[PDB]
């Protein structure tokens, strides 16, 4: 029970009313595995899209809970959202959460399925921190309820005791859908525009192989993969159900930070989630030798579908089995700042 | 005279009852307009 | 496929689960005028 | 979708069932 | 005062088969 005042007297200039929460240890091993994290708010909206200012958020694991039901960490969800009078509520909301040690992972969060837990819930002077003076009295077990999550079908553990105006105005509030949905068709309409200009980049083109990455491929190719065979580069945009940790617009975020290189890999028919977003290096001494060893291993990878992003603008597709299909990335800053301000400062 | 005034204040909880059952009953109707 | 089906059978559903409090309401809105 | 707004209406509905639990106070005295 | 027993059970039998049918819809879905 230390996070939450830590976060409570700390978030006092971007928001107004702040949220304690529990977060399992079953429900973010999917997120991060081998427990490599250990924040920061950004709760955008269902039809007033836009752009909102941020807020970190302070956090701790390994500090077990007063329940023993489930044992796991600690954190809290800022709530700042509602224009003058905060007794509105946005329903099917999502508020976003990243939580880190060094950005990996994201926490997708609901304003239902945290304020219907709440609501299920209940000769000078040094001055004292006022707010935790109301913490160590309760110590009950009541103040702790099952939230079924709706992003993952789990169990979410809030945190609410009966504190002081703010919580006690919490408590009275409800108000008369697509949050979930933008971000989705978002990431399928740039799939649909990088996909098109494979396509017109394949018919200006003859529709060829320049096998940018050097492989040996045996003669068989043509037969263990079938005519025509691009059945995998056909059911590529469904299977790019996630972005932010997709290496295509890990490209236009590293726009801020020349010759750098982003790979997503996908396998070859479903063979499971592979990766999303991995580094190719050319600033230390390890050097263009070793990103062509790297690149190299990559494209002999005769299993996974590997998609390359460039910088610059320019991206690329690498079939299994060298050959390349070279595309654009042109496009509209609107969509840029809108990416970059969902992640983080402009 | 000792029967005259928890009658009126029956009808009074049968007025709130009254007034607070439309907060069940509108929320089945944002459920037509949601689900 | 076919949970237009469900959906119809749903709001059947909830439309007889709302048929049964509204039965209930005036009734038990009645039971309130025999103490005068 | 499907399977979320079936998670959605399944914490929307114990909403309804703790607003009748607090209706029910103005029952336990009559 | 026989108003004040019959009618309050049948209420309360009736608070519980409201929470039986939303118990019968998560039977359904």
């Amino acid at each position: 029970m230390d996070v939450h005042i830590d976060n409570q007297v700390l978030s006092g200039l971007g928001t107004p009313l702040l949220v304690h929460l529990f977060v399992p240890d079953t429900v973010m091993a999917e997120l991060c595995p081998n427990r490599v994290p250990n924040a920061w708010c950004q709760t955008l909206f269902s039809d007033r899209t836009g752009l909102t200012r941020v807020c970190r958020v302070f956090a701790a694991r390994g500090m077990l809970p007063g329940r023993p039901s489930h044992r796991g960490t600690f954190t809290s969800v800022p709530v700042y959202c509602d224009e003058g009078l905060p007794e509105l509520y946005n329903p099917f909301h999502v508020a976003a959460l990243r939580f880190y040690d060094e950005l990996v992972g994201e926490l997708q969060i609901y304003y239902l399925s945290l304020f219907e837990g709440a609501k299920r819930a209940l000769l000078s002077r040094v001055p004292v921190s006022f707010s935790k003076t109301r913490r160590a009295i309760r110590e009950s077990r009541a103040l702790v309820r099952g939230i079924a999550h709706i992003f993952s079908p789990h169990a979410l553990y809030v945190v609410t005791y009966p504190e002081l105006s703010a919580q006690g105005r919490l408590h009275r509030m409800t108000a008369v859908l697509g949050a979930p949905e933008r971000e989705f068709r978002f990431l399928i309409s740039v799939a649909l525009r990088i996909s098109a200009s494979f396509r017109e980049k394949l018919a200006m083109q003859a529709w060829t192989a320049q096998q940018e990455i050097p492989v040996v491929i045996p003669t068989s190719y043509s037969r263990i993969y079938k005519n025509s065979d691009l059945i995998r580069e056909a059911f590529f945009t469904v299977q790019t159900r996630v972005s932010w940790e997709s290496c295509w617009v890990k490209a236009t975020i590293s726009n801020a930070p020349d010759a750098c290189l982003w790979i997503d890999s996908h396998p070859l028919y479903e063979e499971g989630a592979s990766a999303w977003g991995k580094v190719i290096d050319s600033r230390p001494p390890g050097g263009l030798v070793g990103a062509a060893s790297q690149l190299v291993a990559l494209g002999t990878d005769g299993h996974c579908v590997h998609l390359a992003t460039t910088s610059d603008g320019q991206a690329f597709l690498v079939l299994p089995g060298g050959f390349v299909i070279k595309g654009q990335l042109a496009l509209t800053p609107e969509e840029r700042g809108y990416i970059l301000a969902r992640h983080g400062i402009r | 005279a000792s029967r005259v005034l928890s009658r009126f204040v029956s009808q009074l909880r049968r007025k709130l009852e009254r007034s607070t059952h439309r907060l069940i009953a509108d929320l089945e109707r944002l459920k037509f307009l949601y689900l | 496929a076919q949970v237009l089906k469900n959906r119809l059978l749903r709001v059947e559903l909830d439309g007889i689960m709302r048929d049964h409090l509204a039965r209930a309401e005036e009734i038990r809105q009645d039971l309130d005028a025999v103490v005068a």
